[PDB]
C-alpha cells in the first residue's frame, strides 16, 4: 500500500466487498496527542484504551467509492439510512 | 365571530367537562385568496350581505388555548399541536 493505491474494504462477517478506498496518505499518528486532545487524557477512558490496544500503528486516509451496502440480519425494518429516514419523515408528513 | 357566543359555549361545556378553544388565526387575505367556491367573491360583489370579514366583524379571540395558522403550519402539525395539549392534560393516557 502506498499513495494512489486502490484497496478493497471487506466485511469480515460475510466476506463481501463493500467499498474501494483510494489512498491519499499513510501516516503514523501521535496516539498520545489524540488520547489527550480528543478523549480528555485518562488512560482508563474506553476510547483511549482502544486507541492503544486495538488501533494499529498507521492511519490510511482516502476517499471512498461504494460497492455494496453492509448486510444486517437484525431489525432490517428498523434500520435507516439518512436517505431512507428522510423519505420516511416525508411519508409521515413531519417537519 | 363574537366573543360573547364563544364564552357562552365555553361556560356550558365546562359544566360537563373540558373545553378547548383553538383559534385558527389564518389571515383574511390568505382565506380569501384560496376560496375555490367563489363565496368571498360573491360577498365582494355584494351578492352576499354581511359576510364575515367583508361586512360583518370577527372579534379576535383574546385568550384561546391554542393559536394556529394554516398560512404558516400544515393541517398535520396543527393537529399535532392539539394532540400534544390533550396529552399533557391526561386525556390520552390508557383506560
Amino acid at each position: 500500500l502506498q499513495a494512489g493505491s486502490r484497496i478493497t474494504l471487506r466485511d469480515f462477517r460475510d466476506d463481501r466487498n463493500l467499498a474501494i478506498l483510494t489512498i491519499d496518505d499513510i501516516y503514523r499518528p501521535d496516539k498520545t496527542k489524540e488520547a489527550k486532545l480528543v478523549f480528555g487524557g485518562d488512560p482508563e477512558h474506553p476510547a483511549i484504551v482502544y486507541l492503544n490496544n486495538t488501533v494499529k500503528e498507521f492511519y490510511i486516509g482516502g476517499k471512498i467509492e461504494a460497492v455494496n451496502k453492509l448486510n444486517h440480519y437484525d431489525y432490517v425494518a428498523l434500520r435507516y439510512t439518512p436517505a431512507e429516514l428522510r423519505v420516511h419523515f416525508d411519508k409521515l408528513g413531519w417537519s | 365571530p363574537y366573543e360573547e357566543s364563544r364564552k357562552f359555549a365555553r361556560d356550558a361545556v365546562s359544566q360537563a367537562g373540558s373545553f378547548f378553544l383553538v383559534h385558527v388565526a389564518t389571515p383574511l387575505e390568505h382565506c380569501e385568496q384560496s376560496d375555490k367556491r367563489g363565496i368571498y367573491a360573491a360577498a365582494r360583489r355584494g351578492e352576499i350581505k354581511g359576510f364575515t370579514g367583508v361586512d360583518d366583524p370577527y372579534e379576535t379571540p383574546e385568550k384561546a388555548d391554542l393559536v394556529v395558522d394554516f398560512s404558516k403550519q400544515s393541517v398535520r402539525s396543527i393537529v399535532h399541536e392539539i394532540i400534544l395539549v390533550l396529552e399533557s392534560q391526561g386525556f390520552l393516557e390508557r383506560q
